[PDB]
DNA sequence: TTTTTTCGGGGGGGCCCCGGGG
DNA sequence: CCCCGGGGCCCCCCCGGC
């Protein structure tokens, strides 16, 4: 075997995907969370971080926050051995929670070297990090009640969820909240375009709001798309600007003309016309949920439906989307969508 | 661990004596009378999260014992194992041993017992009965249905209430004065509001409120800071959307709605509930609206527990609203 | 021979013949692949997904990618049960079914990718920039059918080891994919192909292989019946020409599935009979296609789809069955025994049919 | 203070069949028994706190006088009853020689049966059959249906019912006669009212409201012992109006500290046990309980979610 | 390597001391000063009391600077201990705000180093003065006669039961099988002095134990060829090995006489 | 007139191998 | 130096509400 050198860390960043090549490396890098990311840096004076349990929707910065805190915290050098990171891809029954969390959380904590001392805050404890700690058992959950308590005073604990719900009563009592909001084009843009300049992307205006947007509160899936049309760009080599119709087609949205045929089928009223129109549009392979998204958006906010209309067809689509998201078959949930809103 | 104030707040203010445990008063009282006149029967405590439980016993075991409380009870946890085996081994050594240290009986402390499996309660019952001339058991719970028939026959019931206001009132000051920090009464008002009884959630939030303070020394709490912190919808942007629901066209009622949580990032959930809170006070002449109103919020409540589309989920709750009050007319 | 529809299959991005603007964007991809993303494929089945990342990967790294050997894992669950997995593998990337395993695909996540995934690469495999290949491809192919919990176990195994391992997925639909997952993925649309693609494709097939043809007009019949699934039409003119001596004529049938002849006749029976003695002989057939291997979903959309077919049936029925459709194919979602629901569906359609 | 006072349940432990009340047959059943003797294998079955291990611990005593000690095995839940033990230690205690008077044989006292193994009763089939000339077997359950039916058909079944109010009562005024206890007759209504027929329970209370507060009245029963919540539920399941209904789960349930799941699971019991109503309604309103326990389990444990279940039983019984 | 250095000459002292009671505890605080090494630990039963002390005539050298406490599970340390040959030399080291114990073992003759290290752990123990009581009777007796009259009283019952009367010391045992019952004699030989029993009686006393924690107390007999038993009622039983600086110590609390 | 899925707990059979005795 | 007793894992089998 030929065998490859080493390479060094910067330029295996360098060719990593955005989404991890601009992961936020500090506190000051996460860009719509200073609700919580202030009190965070107030903690690095106070020292006495409390128990921490971060929820939110995908891709708003709960992992990167919750690194860059602890990296703020101990430093390269001591990081490694003052944090236990647990998450899906490890087992966390009721046995590990007993035996393994609480061994870590009763050590004593690591001793610092003179140069951390010097430079970071080195606090006088540990931390455990428990991401996606809503997959986790009730009766495991139960298994850290008193283990959080009792060796507070050498361990703190984060956990990291996606649904809060799924975390139980008295786990959400002993641990301070923080909700990740949803990142959108009013808080979130000034981070693209300093990765759209970063990259030397060309985009016209409103492309980057336009891709914030579609996104839905996702930062990530807002990078991937600016990524693959950077990508298309690059691909063609003319040097033009990418645009919206682009950005679109690249995220999978009906065009507004298929969108119009569905709303003119729909308002027909017949059965089988609009199955076959259905049968004929299932073969695009469109996602459902974005077909549904996008007839709300049309619907809802059109001027030309009485309010009981509107009414009927809030809990129409509410009902499809609750199917949907149970993992349905998208043509038949269509369908019936469709049929039922041509019998209002 | 250098000192107690590298601690959170919950664990800073931890009561040390009965004297110290708020909004119970009726239940130290009695555990109190039962201590002094040496009358201390089988105890259970139930009660929801963050009531004192926990703290009551612990000072309760401080009271009898003192300040080497620790090697003279027995405190198993969820976080022990509680099998069979150790009920059969472990429990009954200590209950049937006397005192290394005194000459005094002996307390066993089984913390969140409702984690504890059928076989190990059933195997408690003889351990109970058997030894009660030299030991005493406390039972501690959130859940009375995991508790078998037969223990509970054998324990004496105290249940733990929501903490009352003024109590939350007296350790917030309590809390303000050890940190030198002023809060506002609309701050306090709105920090019970939002405690619902867990003086865990006023602690953390009060903790969190003075981080978010450029200089606590002399800045004070109000409750705009508060709802920052805790990144809750205001009093007002509720009743501005239940208000456009009640009045507005959809168009107007939309964008009401989107205007109102896009200026704070407010989660539809906390808007959800906080409507709930105020549709709860109306007086509805049919019945049928109630109905179609609790059904509906409830279903939709589920349905964002397991994620899904937000705007299709505001939209609905928008026409659940609308569609409910159409009843009202006739 | 190899199945003209297995004999046929591209095997290079250029050699696609149908959805052009795809091509492109799967070219572009390609141009740079040290930061590709991982990629998530969904579409139609039977339009050509797998062909066109296996394509990407030849683009990738080279025609090496096509030297498939097929070897054997052992997996031990926490109850000391001994699990087999078949795992596809090429000098420059995996494939791998974990749905095979059932509940126990998330051990397959939790340790074989994983172990995959944190093993560094060290071997010189030179690109077209001159460096040498870095990161190991992973396909898992019915992605949709993963559990939650296998699911939740590849987030932080996709982030932090990117730089070792790219994932491609591949899905019939995204449905069953959790939000997390679609998240970290870039997802790909992937059209079905035109009428006129599938009979070009046909033609140059019917072509290669010297079977005689009447008229273009077969072809036409053929890409109409499959729906705009290829690999259904190319296996369709595969054994017409057989059943026809390889001379196709304007008369010759449409050949169909037995599965699908016996759902048509399930069909018939229920919109002709509608009583507890017909659910019985309903139940039974519905044994009969369970014990033989077709999936219970396939069989309710193929039920829906030929009731909804039916002449003698109104406005009123139709929309009553594709309700009742909709109700029943959630519940098949979130249930275990499938002949349950499905009989439900079927007595509440004999109930609006009366 | 180190000092604990003994409870009343253990200073008044019956130590003589006629000291045990209620289940009248049943005792003079046991009671001639004991003055005959040939003690048949039996097994006592009832609810908690009832009287069943006293029964059985005074019948052993008074067949068996000073040859107690070695003449009785008692094994509960809190001893190893595995299938080493019933193979091993049991069948030597059978095997011992012992004499006894001309009409007594060693007993061997399973308490708590019900929690045995399958294996364990099996290995006691033929101890029990090959050394009935000297040992009989006594078991004392809260469920019979978990002993195995080979058991059941060697042994004679003495079911327990519940406690009267008259047999509690009297109970209680002869404990407060002897503990000179200043009561008033709603006190022990009260009490009595609680206890449900538990007599453990019962006396437990009365201790503790006398240590509490000393007068045993009605507003101190109640200030000891809580209003039970099942009644409650009862209530508020039956109320006419939802208004009412809301009411009280927002009163008298949800701001006094009980969980969801709980408030679920006695709404279910209670509805099961719902005679006055309708058994499709039942079902009815059973379903959309499960429906509400199923979304508590799942982690939506709201006051929304119970006003919810509540609406929809309301509509159900419209 | 700094605060505190000490070396035993032979390594097999403390593997013999620690395997005395690491079947009793698990989790024990040492505390180091100037005078030596002390232990107390509570079993988890909260039944036995272990305490445990090391002056510095044990040690080839030692030296400490400053009291350092060290939390340890005895699990592992005596798996590390089991490590070390014979033959070699063993130096405890730590250092300022230890987060770790460092285990030395040298061999000079062969030049053979050994390094092991083992995290600390916290243990919120504060050491509960172990208060001298005036008790009713004292005995000595050979530790294998002792080792041998709870082996074989154990195979009978799960108690035993001590009687200490004048002129008279009883074991007694009963079972399910049957009971047993060794009596011994205070007896004195000036030829061999290390096969008598003494006692010294001021009230007789009756006390029951439980007999798995006696078993685990005679594991202590590899320390010392004499154990010393001192009974007192309403007061728990001391049982001593003495070792060449220090001693090990059992407190074991009878069991309640209802 | 016959015969299925999963964790966690508990039980029970089967070795394995260290220690101690001869 | 070799055999025997008995602690400790390892493996598998069955329950689960009132
Ligand atoms: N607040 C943010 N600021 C800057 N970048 C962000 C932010 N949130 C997400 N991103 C970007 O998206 C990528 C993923 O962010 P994550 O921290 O992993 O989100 P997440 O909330 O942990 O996702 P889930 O909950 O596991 S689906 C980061 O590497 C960033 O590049
Ligand atoms: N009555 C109270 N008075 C003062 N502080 C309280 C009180 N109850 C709870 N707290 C505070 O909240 C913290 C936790 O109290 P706990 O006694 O642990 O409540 P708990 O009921 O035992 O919680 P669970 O049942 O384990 S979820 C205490 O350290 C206190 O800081
Ligand atoms: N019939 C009774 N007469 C007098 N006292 C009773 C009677 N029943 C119960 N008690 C009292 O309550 C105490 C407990 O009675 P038990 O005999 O233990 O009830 P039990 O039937 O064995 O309960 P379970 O099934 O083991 S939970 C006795 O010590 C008595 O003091
Ligand atoms: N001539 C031609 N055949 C294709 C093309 N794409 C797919 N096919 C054929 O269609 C068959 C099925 O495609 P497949 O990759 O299995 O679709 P999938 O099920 O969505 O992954 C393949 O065996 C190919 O022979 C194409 O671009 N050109
Ligand atoms: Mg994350
Ligand atoms: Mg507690
Ligand atoms: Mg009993």
């Amino acid at each position: 075997k030929r065998k490859i050198s080493k390479l060094a860390a910067e330029q295996s960043l360098a060719q990593q995907p955005w989404v991890e090549k601009y992961r936020p490396k500090n506190l000051d890098e996460v860009t719509a969370q200073d609700h919580a990311v202030t009190v965070l840096k107030k903690t690095l004076k106070s020292a006495n971080l409390p128990h921490m349990l971060f929820y939110g929707p995908p891709g708003t910065g709960k992992t990167s926050t919750i690194l860059a805190l602890t990296k703020e915290l101990y430093g390269p050098d001591l990081m490694k051995s003052r944090i236990l990171e647990l998450n899906a891809s490890d087992e966390r029954g009721i046995s590990i929670v007993r035996e393994k969390v609480k061994n870590f959380a009763r050590l004593t904590v690591s001793k610092p070297s003179k140069h951390d001392l010097e430079n970071y805050p080195c606090p006088p404890y540990k931390i455990i990090i428990l991401d996606e700690a809503d997959s986790m058992t009730a009766d495991a959950q139960s298994a850290l009640r008193r283990t959080m308590e009792t060796y507070s005073g050498v361990t703190r604990f984060c956990l990291i969820c996606n649904y809060v719900t799924r975390i139980i009563d008295p786990l959400a009592s002993r641990c301070s909240k923080f909700r990740f909001k949803a990142l959108d084009a009013s808080n979130a843009i000034d981070r693209l375009r300093f990765i759209s300049e970063q990259e030397n992307v060309k985009c016209d205006d409103g492309v980057l709001e336009r891709i914030l947007d579609i996104s839905a509160g996702d930062l990530r899936r807002g990078i991937t798309l600016l990524q693959s049309a950077s990508k298309g760009a690059q691909y063609l080599g003319d040097g033009k600007n990418i645009t919206s119709t682009q950005v679109e087609e690249l995220a999978g949205v009906v065009p507004h003309d298929i969108l119009i045929e569905i709303v003119e089928k729909v308002k027909s009223g017949d059965f089988d016309e609009i199955k076959k129109y259905v049968n004929t549009f299932m073969k695009s392979g469109w996602s459902a949920a974005s077909v549904v998204n996008q007839l709300h958006e049309y619907y809802i906010t059109n001027d030309n439906f009485d309010t009981n209309f509107k009414n009927q067809i809030s809990w129409l689509l509410f009902t499809t989307d609750s199917r949907l998201n149970n993992g349905t078959n998208e043509h038949i949930q269509l369908l019936n969508l469709l049929v039922k809103i041509s019998q209002l | 661990k250098r000192s107690k104030e590298n601690l959170p707040w919950v664990e800073k203010y931890r009561p040390e004596t009965l004297d110290e445990v708020y909004g119970q008063n009726e239940v130290i009282t009695t555990v109190r009378k039962f201590v002094d006149e040496g009358k201390l029967p089988h105890l259970l405590f139930y009660g929801p999260p963050g009531t004192g439980k926990t703290s009551t016993i612990v000072a309760l075991a401080r009271e009898i014992y003192g300040k080497n409380y620790s090697n003279m009870v027995l405190e198993l946890n969820a976080s022990d194992d509680r099998g069979i085996d150790v009920v059969r081994n472990q429990i009954k050594d200590f209950a049937s041993t006397r005192q290394i240290f005194s000459k005094g009986f002996k307390l066993i402390i089984l913390d969140e017992a409702d984690a504890m499996t059928n076989a190990a309660q059933n195997a408690l019952r003889r351990v109970i009965e058997r030894y009660t001339k030299n030991t005493r058991f406390c039972v501690l719970a959130n859940y009375a249905h995991k508790l078998t028939p037969a223990l509970l026959s054998r324990c004496t019931r105290f249940r733990f209430q929501p903490l009352p206001q003024e109590a939350i009132e007296r350790r917030i000051a309590n809390v303000l004065v050890h940190e030198k920090l002023k809060l506002s009464p609309n701050a306090e008002k709105a920090l019970i509001e939002l405690s619902n009884g867990d003086m865990r959630r006023v602690l953390n939030v009060l903790q969190s409120c003075k981080a978010t303070l450029d200089n606590p020394d002399e800045d004070e709490i109000s409750d705009d800071v508060i709802y920052e912190c805790c990144g809750a919808p205001r009093p007002s942007d509720l009743k501005a959307v239940l208000k456009s629901i009640l009045e507005d066209d959809w168009g107007t009622a939309h964008y009401t709605l989107n205007k109102v949580r896009s200026a704070k990032g407010l989660a539809l959930i906390d808007l959800i509930e906080g409507i709930v809170k105020i549709l709860e006070d109306y007086e509805l002449q049919n019945e049928e609206t109630r109905v179609h109103l609790l059904t509906k919020l409830a279903d939709i409540e589920y349905s964002i527990s397991k994620g899904g589309n937000d705007q299709i989920q505001g939209s609905a709750v928008i026409g659940a609203i609308k569609a409910s009050f159409e009843n009202e007319t006739k | 021979m190899s199945l003209w529809v297995d004999k046929y299959r591209p095997k290079s991005l250029n050699a696609l013949s149908h959805n052009e603007e795809l091509t492109n964007f799967l070219k572009s991809l390609s141009d740079q692949p040290r930061d590709l993303p991982h990629l998530l494929l969904y579409g139609p089945n039977g339009t050509g997904k797998k062909t066109r990342c296996m394509a990407l990967l030849e683009s990738i790294f080279g025609p090496g990618v096509y030297r498939l050997k097929i070897d054997v894992r052992q997996f031990v669950t926490a109850s000391n049960r001994k699990l087999e997995l078949n795992v596809v593998s090429s000098p420059y990337h995996l494939e791998i079914t974990p749905s095979d395993m059932g509940n126990n695909d998330r051990i397959v996540i939790q340790e074989l990718l994983k172990e995959v995934a944190q093993m560094e690469q060290v071997d010189f495999q030179d690109s077209k920039d001159g460096l040498a290949h870095r990161y190991k491809c992973v396909i898992i192919n019915e992605a949709n059918s993963l559990t939650k919990d296998a699911q939740a176990a590849l987030r932080r195994t996709m982030e932090k080891y990117s730089k070792n391992i790219r994932l491609i997925m591949v899905c019939d639909s995204m449905s069953p994919i959790i939000a997390p997952i679609k998240s970290r993925c870039l997802l790909i649309r992937c059209p079905a192909p035109s009428d006129s693609e599938i009979s070009t494709i046909l033609s140059d097939v019917v072509t290669n292989e010297r079977i005689q043809l009447e008229t273009k007009d077969i072809l036409k019949r053929i890409a109409q019946a499959s729906n705009g699934n290829l690999r259904v039409s190319l296996l369709m003119l595969e054994s017409m020409a057989l059943n026809n001596e390889l001379a196709l004529k304007s008369s010759s049938p449409i050949i169909k599935p037995d599965w699908i002849i016996v759902i048509h006749k399930l069909t018939r029976k229920i919109v002709k009979e509608r009583s507890v003695n017909s659910l019985i002989e309903c139940r039974a057939v519905l044994y009969d296609l369970l014990a033989h291997c077709i999936p219970a979903n396939i069989i309710l959309k193929e039920l829906t789809f030929s009731l909804l077919d039916v002449e003698t049936l109104n406005t009123t029925n139709k929309s009553s069955i594709i309700e009742y459709s909709s109700v029943f194919d959630e519940r098949l979602s979130l249930g275990n025994k499938a002949i349950f629901h499905l009989e439900g569906f079927i007595a509440k359609v004999m109930c609006c049919l009366d | 203070t180190l000092s604990l006072q003994l409870p009343w349940v253990e200073k008044y432990r019956p130590q003589v069949l006629s000291d045990i009340v209620g289940n009248k047959e049943t005792i003079d059943r046991l009671q001639q028994i004991a003055k005959d003797g040939n003690m048949p294998h039996m097994i006592i079955s009832g609810m908690p706190g009832i009287g069943k291990t006293t029964s059985v611990h005074c019948l052993a005593h008074e067949l068996l006088g000073r040859s107690y000690a070695d003449g009785v095995l008692e094994l509960n839940a809190s001893d190893d009853r595995g299938i080493d033990v019933v193979r091993n230690q049991i069948k030597h205690f059978a095997q011992k020689k012992l004499h006894l008077p001309p009409g007594k044989h060693k007993i061997v006292i399973l308490d708590e049966a019900d929690s045995m193994t399958a294996g364990a009763q099996q290995a006691l089939r033929r101890t029990m059959e090959l050394y009935s000339n000297s040992t009989r077997f006594a078991f004392a359950c809260n469920q019979s249906n978990k002993i195995i039916e080979p058991l059941q058909s060697r042994c004679a079944i003495l079911r327990y019912s519940k406690l009267s109010d008259e047999d509690v009562l009297k109970r209680l005024l002869q404990i407060i006669k002897l503990e000179d206890v200043k009561y008033t007759n709603d006190g022990l209504e009260a009490i009595i009212f609680t206890a449900e027929g538990d007599m453990r329970q019962a006396i437990n209370n009365l201790q503790s409201t006398v240590a509490g507060h000393g007068l045993v009245n009605a507003d101190n029963v109640f200030k000891i012992v809580d209003s039970p919540h099942p009644l409650i539920v009862k209530k508020m399941l039956l109320a006419s109006n939802l208004e009412d209904s809301i009411q009280i789960l927002r009163t008298d349930l949800w701001k006094k500290g009980y969980s969801s799941i709980d408030i679920v699971t006695t709404s279910f019991r209670v509805t099961k046990n719902l005679a006055q109503v309708k058994e499709s309604v039942r079902l009815e309103m059973i379903k959309e309980i499960g429906l509400t326990h199923m979304r508590i389990l799942e982690g939506v444990g709201t006051y929304l979610q119970l006003a919810s279940m509540l609406a929809k039983i309301h509509k159900l019984n419209n | 390597a700094s605060m505190l250095e000490a070396k035993f000459e032979e390594a097999s002292l403390f593997k013999r001391i620690i395997d005395g009671f690491k079947d009793c505890v698990q989790l024990v605080n040492f505390q180091c000063k100037e005078d030596g090494i002390i232990a107390q630990a509570v079993d988890d039963s909260r039944v036995l009391l272990v305490s445990l002390e090391i002056g510095v005539e044990a040690f080839q050298e030692y030296r400490c600077d400053h009291p350092v406490t060290l939390g340890m599970d005895l699990t592992s340390l005596s798996k590390i201990l089991r490590c070390g040959n014979n033959t070699d030399t063993l130096t405890l080291i730590a250092d300022n705000t230890p987060d770790s114990i460092i285990l030395l073992f040298e061999d000079t003759k062969k030049d053979r180093i050994a390094e092991y290290s083992l995290k600390l752990m916290d243990i919120d123990a504060d050491f509960l003065k172990i208060e001298e009581l005036q008790y009713d009777s004292t005995l000595s007796l050979p530790s294998s006669e002792f080792s041998k009259i709870v082996r074989d009283l154990s195979q009978l019952s799960d108690s035993i039961n001590i009687m200490i009367t004048k002129e008279t010391i009883k074991f007694v045992a009963d079972g399910d099988i049957g009971s047993g019952s060794v009596i011994i004699k205070p007896f004195v030989d000036m030829e061999h002095p290390e096969t008598s029993i003494k006692l010294e009686m001021d009230q007789p006393v009756d006390l029951t134990f439980g007999a798995k924690y006696l078993l685990d107390i005679i594991k202590g007999s590899s320390l010392s060829d004499r154990v010393g038993i001192r009974l007192s009622s309403e007061a728990p039983a001391l049982f001593q090995f003495d070792l060449k600086s220090g001693f090990l110590q059992f407190f074991l609390a009878p069991k309640f006489n209802d």
